[PDB]
């Protein structure tokens, strides 16, 4: 199984209802650390990494944040500069993360920036260079790939730093970050108009349904995607066109790595 | 474990 | 760049009235994150909700959901009221 540890920053203009910087963690699909700017604290978002992580843990994590903060929006007022915007609504974001594998295979990492939720620049972990598809992201990809420690460090953190944390998730977390299977429903639905595959509670997010006349495979479906639910899992509504009286089998096909079997249901 | 290299643009 | 959300209202298990069920209203594809969701209960906002922490996809577009416990009720009509930017739309619950 690959896993991932995967961060997520969004800052925004001082304006309506959204804190001005909020970022989140992840352990492949499960949040499990919230900060913004209002509260000031990196806090929990699931109990088992509550439990397995001392005030050292969450102190460091708030003081990495505290540092991010002001960076960001200091961002929005540069970049203003440099595209020559000069007030409205702005958006700065930044995704960095690594990912473990176990079947092969080489162990990968990215950080990715963006501005306006744009490209702006994002590392090259192999030629050890910055790339910017824009103009003003050049004088920063000039600043940055002369700077050494600052390349050298994020590179450590990507296969070193992250990896290694991101182990001590997986066993800390190990029960709560199982793929949890989904529960499925195939029924008829909307006046018996059109026949319905419903999967939900299932994580990860990733799903394969699909639909079956007597044997043969249904194209012209309508799904709705998967969508999250309220409690970390997932679901996705398949539904076609359908006859009440109609003398053909229907079969609901669903793939999870949760499920470790292909599930089939009948109506 | 959050990423703390930080440079400025 | 601005895109406008996707926005889909719906519950985590199959309505039965009188059964407690989750209420949910997730908007997707969207940018900038300057956007509200409000839960509604026949044009009232429904009290005590959670939404989710703001997060995004790989093409930063990005994505918020607001949820609560219910119990829908025979008679009782369900939607959500997002306002993204300067423009407000309602999104009715739609049942199977």
């Amino acid at each position: 199984g690959s896993h991932s540890l995967r961060y997520f920053f969004t800052w925004s203009t001082a304006g309506s209802g959204i804190p001005e910087f909020v970022a989140v963690g992840y352990v492949d699909d499960q949040q499990f650390v919230q900060y913004d700017s209002d509260r000031k604290e990196m806090i929990p978002r699931q109990r088992w990494v509550k439990e397995s992580e001392g005030p050292e843990y969450w102190e460091r994590e708030t003081q990495t944040l505290r540092g991010w903060e002001p960076w960001g929006k200091a961002n929005i007022d540069i970049l203003s500069k440099r595209t020559n915007q000069t007030g409205g609504i702005h958006t700065y974001q930044l995704m960095c993360g690594c990912e473990l594998r176990d079947d092969g295979s080489s162990n990968t990492g990215f950080v990715q920036h963006a501005w306006d939720s744009t490209d702006f620049i994002s590392l090259d972990k192999d030629k050890m260079v910055w790339v910017t598809p824009v103009t003003w992201g050049e004088i920063t990809k000039n600043k940055w790939d002369r700077d050494m420690a600052f390349n050298q460090g994020t590179k450590g953190y990507l296969e070193g730093i992250c990896i290694e944390w991101l182990q001590k998730y997986l066993k800390n977390g190990n029960v709560e970050l199982r793929p949890v299977k989904p529960s499925v429903t195939f029924t008829s639905v909307r006046g018996n108009k059109q026949l319905s595959c419903v999967a939900t509670g299932f994580y990860p997010h990733s799903i394969e349904v699909n639909l079956f006349r007597d044997s043969a495979k249904i194209d012209e479906t309508e799904s709705t995607g998967v969508r999250p639910n309220h409690d970390g899992s997932y679901q996705i509504h398949r539904s076609t066109e359908f006859d009440p009286n109609s003398q053909a089998k229907y079969s609901c096909v669903v793939d999870h790595d949760g499920l470790g079997q292909q599930l089939v249901v009948f109506y | 474990f959050a990423n703390f290299f930080i440079r400025g643009l | 760049a601005t895109s406008s959300p996707n926005v889909q209202v719906y519950t985590y298990k199959l309505i039965k009235e009188g059964e407690s069920n989750v209420l949910l209203c997730h908007a997707k594809d969207f940018s900038p994150p300057n956007i509200k969701l409000e839960l509604l209960e026949n044009g009232r906002i429904i009290p005590n909700t959670t939404q989710s922490d703001l997060s995004f996809e790989s093409d930063w577009s990005f994505k918020l959901t607001r949820y609560v416990e219910f119990t829908p009720q025979s008679g009782y009509k369900y939607s959500c009221m997002v306002t993204h930017n300067g423009d407000s739309k309602e999104i009715q619950l739609d049942r199977y």
